[PDB]
């Protein structure tokens, strides 16, 4: 997953 | 005449949006009195975001080190705590736009509005549906984090989403305004994936309503089904499986045209067996499902919002 | 990631939105510091309608058979004027929450945001693109006339667009903010059709980009073509020629993602010509016109 | 035409  | 998807206006929260730094991690705050709410995953850096501990992390925390900006103006932090995967952050003002709101936990297929935000400023608007897969099929970049997702009714807003990551499929996950996901997601850069996914069948029926309503209805029969029929050809093409709790949400938009679900039912099942054969429905080639039975009669209504 | 029909945040122009009464009739009026600019047609009659003469209708009316009113509260008309197919009215006291702004006239082609409104109340917003033909495919209802379209640039406000009409196939019609009709339309409820219209390849072009920079890479094939050669197919099939200017249009675009310009065209070509066998670009099934090349940039970054 |  990416934080975004 | 014509349909358009729509978001709702997005005055009431515009002047809710602001931005939180802490060192070199900026992301948006939503300002709501004299709080302001944003992914707890803004006291991180490029490092902490693999596993942190947030409990332990927010300790070295002091209220000076948060960096929050409304337009040209810094507020002053005075206090902070977590609430699930939320950062709660005390400023010494009270938001003057704050308008009338609630907190909302929105259900699978259902659809809100989301204001993308950049640096504490609102970039643009659009309307989505949370997916039956928990995710969000939205627009999103870098700094992105802590956009809210929100229905309007009368005058109040209902907050239901705030932005915290993007899946390796180019999908999206965040929680409700109490912090918590929809769906299994953590706030790390952890291995996840989205799951497989499903067409909303509640919303493409009621669109199909929003069609005879618009006076498009070529694709209405004569024949009705069973329930159970129905979903047996429903979930080979990868639909929702339809419940009567469905059937009575449709109430409504049933009574209106006078059109009985399950009779609708017999049409999509027409419809999704042998195709469009190139015509077309409220100008579309594709059955569409991101419009709620409520996003219909709203906007088929001519409801507004003071 | 991700890519959505994107509409600008419409608070700035919220913040304007008035109510326009003449006796039975009312639309919405757009407020801008101490002047309302709304369709004349309000003014008209149910006979009116037909065969207005609005210099005649506007001279038979006084500043105070104009009702203006922001929400509950009525505004002091002190002034009426006709511009073109406005009226302005001034109105003795100014909109506070009047942002940064400009009028323009857009070009057929480009997009701008709309923010539907009945009796001075916001319903919704939406993102659409001028058609070549100089129609619009709207979203409105009885009422919404006076309902106004706009870009944002920063804290400016560029309003482009005011809605006057629905033509026969229920794409909408309307004037710029100087009160100039956008196409060969007329305010009065004369047969009046929308001409032909066509596809509009830059922005197809554009969108084909977006989803380049959003993986979507099926559709490219090993071939380019010339201009001429893709015109003398897209031009089959109702898609707007391609010109030079809109090439170098897509240069930004072109540099991002390497793919030469005349090569995306010709895989444009490919797909007018031999479909796109079930499989999708960026979501949709077809290809898509209303995002131009600045929305991409814009959006995909 | 349908003036709106």
């Amino acid at each position: 997953a990416v934080l975004x | 005449s014509g349909f358009r998807k729509m978001a709702f206006p997005s005055g009431k929260v515009e002047g809710c949006m602001v931005q939180v730094t802490c060192g070199t991690t900026t992301l948006n705050g939503l300002w709501l009195d004299d709080t302001v709410y944003c992914p707890r995953h803004v006291i991180c850096t490029a490092e902490d975001m693999l596993n942190p501990n947030y409990e332990d992390l927010l300790i070295r925390k002091s209220n000076h080190s948060f960096l929050v900006q409304a337009g040209n103006v810094q507020l002053r932090v005075i206090g902070h705590s977590m609430q699930n995967c939320l950062l709660r952050l005390k400023v010494d003002t009270s938001n003057p736009k704050t308008p009338k709101y609630k907190f909302v936990r929105i259900q699978p297929g259902q659809t809100f509005s989301v204001l993308a935000c950049y640096n504490g400023s609102p970039s643009g608007v659009y309307q989505c549906a949370m997916r039956p897969n928990h995710t969000i099929k939205g627009s999103f970049l870098n700094g992105s984090c802590g956009s809210v997702g929100f229905n309007i009714d009368y005058d109040c807003v209902s907050f239901c989403y705030m932005h915290h990551m993007e899946l390796p499929t180019g999908v999206h996950a965040g929680t409700d305004l109490e912090g918590k996901f929809y769906g299994p997601f953590v706030d790390r850069q952890t291995a996840q994936a989205a799951g497989t996914d499903t067409t909303i069948t509640l919303n493409v029926l009621a669109w199909l309503y929003a069609a005879v309503i618009n006076g498009d209805r070529w694709f209405l029969n004569r024949f009705t089904t069973t329930l159970n029929d129905f979903n047996l050809v429903a979930m080979k093409y990868n639909y929702e499986p339809l419940t009567q709790d469905h059937v009575d949400i449709l109430g409504p938009l049933s009574a209106q045209t006078g059109i009985a679900v399950l009779d609708m039912c017999a049409a999509l099942k027409e419809l999704l067996q042998n195709g469009m054969n190139g015509r077309t429905i409220l100008g579309s080639t594709i059955l569409e499902d991101e419009f709620t039975p409520f996003d219909v009669v709203r906007q088929c209504s001519g409801v507004t919002f003071q």
